[PDB]
């Protein structure tokens, strides 16, 4: 299939500033390439078609540019409705999609509070175990959890959530949950979430030791 | 204006069927081929069938050929995907999308219009209140500082549920976090929010979960561990 | 041959 690559993965900008995003086809596909917007919990909304063509009802702040296999979506003077997803797509054989970039809200850097809860009495009588590590309100995006459970690094058994940048702050906020059984739960006293972020000066562990108030 | 309307989808079991359709609004659908494109949750887009305008040509990706079948019903100007043989893997929100527009001196079409996406979701759970459990402020909280305190709303099926504060009183701070499906197949997630720790001793925190499939309705006081 | 690509709409 004709692979569609989109640069960069995230784009961060702040309002009237000239957003310029990239996208390549592995092979030409002529003009037939379009540029769609996406914000959560809504369909893709075409913005350009035939590589520069701006579709109807779309601000003459987004243009497209390019042919063969190299494409540009420029939004010039970028307002804050314009932070969102945006795929590029080639429709000269069969259809496919680039994988996104998003336009997400430039800031500076906010050191995440980070805060560990044990799993409470009641959830431990039903045979399982949930460790949550919250990363509270930080910017940039990049952050990196790791869980110890008595120094033994723990891989393939948490699962992370994290928030829609924040209207307000333009922070994000994590979630990171380990769950274990019940049973080795009760085997192990140091349960340890340490968080890597670019604020930080160096990592930050919160613990506790099973049992302990 | 001009929209177009879907419905069909809903929760399935592995290797069982489900028919989508699509109808237009503010114009004649039988005028136009008609694509499906599906999103699954958290990817990108994935184009999945085409059927001319009358019914002719149908085309299908590679990955749905031989189990997806699409026709139309240009009476009623309705399009179908009859969708057979379902893996987890077709777990997407499904979109009816037109091709209804196209560059000066071309004859190859840009898709205009899109449907709101109809759900599919192959899964073989049933429908389950989930359990709420706190997340206790820590006994450690900066004296004069912030504390963070929570619920966790674990194993139900489907999505979604929601959860306030305070019934709605408590707004600032908090962070309800998008559900993350385990290997279950129940789904689960946390709400949080950040207080003031002095607060901890006369505030009540008490997070408000609805889980309306199972008609579940859950107020959970969370307070500071007894130890 | 049909190009899968070109117009599927009515003209």
């Amino acid at each position: 299939e004709i692979v569609m690559t989109q640069s960069p993965a995230t784009l961060s900008m702040s309002p009237g500033e000239r957003a310029t995003l990239s996208c390549r086809a592995s092979q030409s596909v002529g003009s037939d390439l379009a540029w769609f917007q996406q914000k959560p919990g809504q369909a893709p909304r075409l913005l350009i078609y035939g590589a520069f063509t701006r579709a109807t009802g779309i601000p003459a702040r987004f243009s497209g540019s390019g042919s063969g296999s190299e494409f540009t979506l420029t939004i010039s003077s970028l307002q804050s409705e314009d932070f969102a997803v945006y795929y590029c797509q080639q429709y000269n054989r069969w259809w496919t999609f680039g994988q996104g970039t998003k336009v997400e809200m430039k800031r500076t850097v906010a050191a995440p509070s980070v805060f560990i809860f044990p799993p409470s009495d009641e959830q431990l009588k039903s045979g399982t175990a949930s460790v949550v590590c919250l990363l509270n309100n930080f910017y940039p995006r990049e952050a990196k959890v790791q869980w110890k459970v008595d120094n033994a690094l723990q891989s393939g058994n948490s699962q992370e959530s994290v928030t829609e940048q924040d209207s307000k702050d333009s922070t994000y906020s994590l979630s990171s949950t380990l769950t274990l059984s019940k049973a080795d739960y009760e085997k192990h006293k140091v349960y340890a979430c340490e968080v890597t972020h670019q604020g930080l000066s160096s990592p930050v562990t919160k613990s506790f030791n099973r049992g302990e108030c | 204006q001009v929209q177009l309307v879907e419905s069909g989808g809903g929760v399935v079991q592995p290797g069982r069927s489900l028919r989508l359709s699509c109808a237009a609004s503010g114009f004649t659908l039988s005028n136009y081929g008609v694509h499906w494109v599906r999103q699954a949750p958290g990817t990108g887009l994935e184009w999945v069938a085409l059927i001319w305008y009358d019914g002719s040509n149908k085309f299908y990706a590679d990955s749905v050929k031989g189990r997806f079948t699409i026709s139309r019903d240009n009476s009623m100007d309705i399009v179908y995907l009859q969708m057979n043989n379902l893996r987890a893997e077709d777990t997407a929100l499904y979109y009816c999308v037109r091709p209804g527009i196209a560059a000066a001196g071309s004859n190859y079409y840009a898709m205009d219009v899109w449907g709101q996406g109809t759900a599919v979701t192959v899964s073989s759970a049933s429908t389950k209140g989930p359990s709420v459990f706190p997340l206790a402020p820590s006994s450690k909280s900066t004296s004069g500082g912030t504390a963070a305190l929570g619920c966790l709303v674990k194993d139900y099926f489907p999505e979604p549920v929601t959860v306030s504060w305070n019934s709605g009183a408590l707004t600032s701070g908090v962070h309800t976090f998008p559900a993350v499906l385990q290997s279950s197949g129940l789904y689960s997630l946390s709400s949080v929010v950040t207080v003031p720790s002095s607060s901890l001793g006369t505030q009540t925190y008490i997070c408000n979960v609805n889980h309306k499939p199972s008609n579940t309705k859950v107020d959970k006081k969370v307070e500071p561990k007894s130890c | 041959n049909v190009d899968p690509n070109a117009n599927p709409n009515v003209d």
